[PDB]
């Protein structure tokens, strides 16, 4: 994946403020909030019935950053994420079956959260640069699929 | 969105295709799971080989309701009522799928009717299987704006206040530099930040949406004209408006970091994806 | 762009049979006709009033006779399309405006022709390969969007 350097620079500055803890559980609490057809991948998480028992859900909160950490050790391998992802494309095919658009839409949510949690640090400029990387990574989960 | 003319050549099509519904129905199937792998996610249950009694059945079950679709052309969502319940509950498959059904529905048909399979058939045949996919879906986020997803977008867009026009110009600048093919739209424009022409068009469209706050209850009049323009005269693809309310959620999700919760947002998406409805209503 | 020695050859085989004004000429005023917005770049063609005036305007006819030839030559290319299609891709950018999603509306209603045209020989498998074809088409057009 090419980025520019100032990209790659807002990038990683801004990720070394990320705690993957905390936005892990952000970002996914908020995607079953906010597109509830993907709770139908959770079943076994228990209660998801409302924004507040999704977003306290602790199974919710350790999947997210479970998540998040995969896709924190992907930004350090930018310039091969094809290859970086190639297994958990294989799993979320072939074991979870899970629709690749859903890839997209946390792409989406994640995007939002760093807006929220960063404010103005968040400027026009560094979202360019992360949606590039958050359709990279889409790309890359969904690019073993068949 | 479907005129009399297009009901008519509904019936006319679907009057041909006959008792080979099930069969076609079958076809599209097999021709959605070939070119589109990804939708194989939702039938990992299913023996997929060609010819397959699971995906028979499972066509002429899709065929069925729309033949049912087509009988009531004219109160379809009361006709797919339980059909919409069962996607949006139950079975929960992510809309872009049904675009993707649609196209290989369409594609069987143009295979099978050749004399019958004219222009504005097509034209016809492609609103008709966009407007059932509409209605499938229609339930997914709790159907149109509930009072609770009212009063939430009343309160935050209250708190946007005088800056409403500020964050509209800072929204087009999210969308130009996230999505540059966006920008194939204001070529007359200087796009550069801080322009005055990006900061009176943003107040424009902040404007337009304080209007549709105003009227939620009643959104397709107060946007009528607002409809009639970008449909007739701007023609602006209508996958665009999705790029806009997404730059529009990351905006006030950076200027409202007490008043953008998950519950807000939910509601935002919900009220921003209408009024992309009402702007896209008229185009076809 | 990426085909197994199968899908190349049922791409080739097909095409070989196909008239490309013809095909050309129908593909562009269905385009006209089924997604009425694109019309938006051919004021200067004349009357587009109803289906019959787009589908008869010689102006129609013509441009569609350009599009697909160009796509045509495309085909002898498929495992370089990026770089067969970069200059134009520049052209519809920089000069012309034209949203890259009208590519992919063209290559859905392309798709239909072909069906529409050649009935039981446009097999599940043939418009699979089809599908591969019209989508890195349209991805190597939008390429050098910026
Ligand atoms: C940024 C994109 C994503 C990354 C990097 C990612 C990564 C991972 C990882 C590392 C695992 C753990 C596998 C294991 O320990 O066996 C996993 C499992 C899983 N993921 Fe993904 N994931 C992503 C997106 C999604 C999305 C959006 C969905 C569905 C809405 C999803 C659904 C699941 C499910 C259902 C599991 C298994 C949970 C269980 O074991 O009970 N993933 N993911
Ligand atoms: C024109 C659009 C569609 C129509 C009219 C339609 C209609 C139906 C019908 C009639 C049923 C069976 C209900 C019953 O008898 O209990 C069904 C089930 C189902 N549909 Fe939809 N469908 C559409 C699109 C889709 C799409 C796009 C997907 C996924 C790619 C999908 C996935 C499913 C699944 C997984 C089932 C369950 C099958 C089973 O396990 O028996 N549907 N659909
Ligand atoms: C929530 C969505 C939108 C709203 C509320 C909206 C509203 C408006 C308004 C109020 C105008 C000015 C009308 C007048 O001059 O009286 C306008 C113009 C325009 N819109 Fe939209 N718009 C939306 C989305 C879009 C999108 C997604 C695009 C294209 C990417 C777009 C492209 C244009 C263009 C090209 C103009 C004309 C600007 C000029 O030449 O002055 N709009 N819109
Ligand atoms: C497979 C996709 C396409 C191909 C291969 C293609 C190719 C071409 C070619 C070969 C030219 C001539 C450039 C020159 O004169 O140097 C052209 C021009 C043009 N194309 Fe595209 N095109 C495609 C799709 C589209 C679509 C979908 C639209 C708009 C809906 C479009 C709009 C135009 C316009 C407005 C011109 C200029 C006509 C003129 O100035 O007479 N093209 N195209």
């Amino acid at each position: 994946m090419h980025l520019t350097p100032e990209e790659k620079s807002a990038v990683t500055a801004l990720w070394g403020k990320v705690n993957v803890d905390e936005v892990g559980g952000e970002a996914l609490g908020r995607l079953l909030v906010v597109y509830p057809w993907t709770q139908r991948f959770f079943e076994s998480f228990g209660d998801l019935s409302t924004p507040d028992a999704v977003m306290g859900n602790p199974k919710v909160k350790a999947h997210g950053k479970k998540v998040l950490g995969a896709f924190s050790d992907g930004l350090a391998h930018l310039d091969n994420l094809k290859g970086t992802f190639a297994t958990l494309s294989e799993l979320h095919c072939d074991k979870l079956h899970v629709d690749p658009e859903n890839f997209r839409l946390l792409g989406k949510v994640l995007v939002c959260v760093l807006a929220h949690h960063f404010g103005k640090e968040f400027t026009p400029p560094v979202q360019a640069a992360y949606q590039k990387v958050v359709a990279g990574v889409a790309n890359a989960l969904a690019h073993k699929y068949h | 969105m479907l005129s009399p003319a297009d009901k008519t050549n509904v019936k006319a099509a679907w009057g041909k295709v006959g008792a080979h519904a099930g069969e076609y129905g079958a076809e599209a199937l097999e021709r959605m799971f070939l070119s589109f792998p990804t939708t194989k996610t939702y039938f990992p249950h299913f023996d997929l080989s060609h010819g397959s009694a699971q995906v028979k059945g499972h066509g002429k079950k899709v065929a069925d309701a729309l033949t049912n679709a087509v009988a009531h052309v004219d109160d379809m969502p009361n006709a797919l009522s339980a059909l919409s319940d069962l996607h949006a509950h139950k079975l929960r498959v992510d809309p872009v799928n049904f675009k993707l059904l649609s196209h290989c529905l369409l594609v069987t048909l143009a295979a099978h009717l050749p004399a019958e399979f004219t222009p504005a058939v097509h034209a016809s045949l492609d609103k008709f299987l966009a407007s059932v996919s509409t209605v499938l879906t229609s339930k997914y986020r709790g159907g149109v704006l509930s009072p609770a997803d009212k009063t939430n977008v009343k309160a935050a867009w209250g708190k946007v206040g005088a800056h409403a026009g500020e964050y509209g110009a800072e929204a087009l600048e999210r969308m130009f530099l996230s999505f540059p093919t966006t920008k194939t739209y204001f070529p007359h424009f200087d796009l550069s930040h801080g322009s005055a022409q990006v900061k009176g068009h943003g107040k424009k469209v902040a404007d337009a949406l304080t209007n549709a706050v105003a009227h939620v209850d009643d959104m397709p009049n107060a946007l009528s004209a607002l409809s009639d323009l970008h449909a007739h005269k701007l023609r602006v693809d209508p996958v665009n408006f999705k790029l806009l309310s997404h730059c529009l959620l990351v905006t006030l999700a950076a200027h409202l970091p007490a008043e953008f919760t998950p519950a807000v947002h939910a509601s935002l998406d919900k009220f921003l994806a209408s009024v992309s409805t009402v702007l896209t209503s008229k185009y076809r």
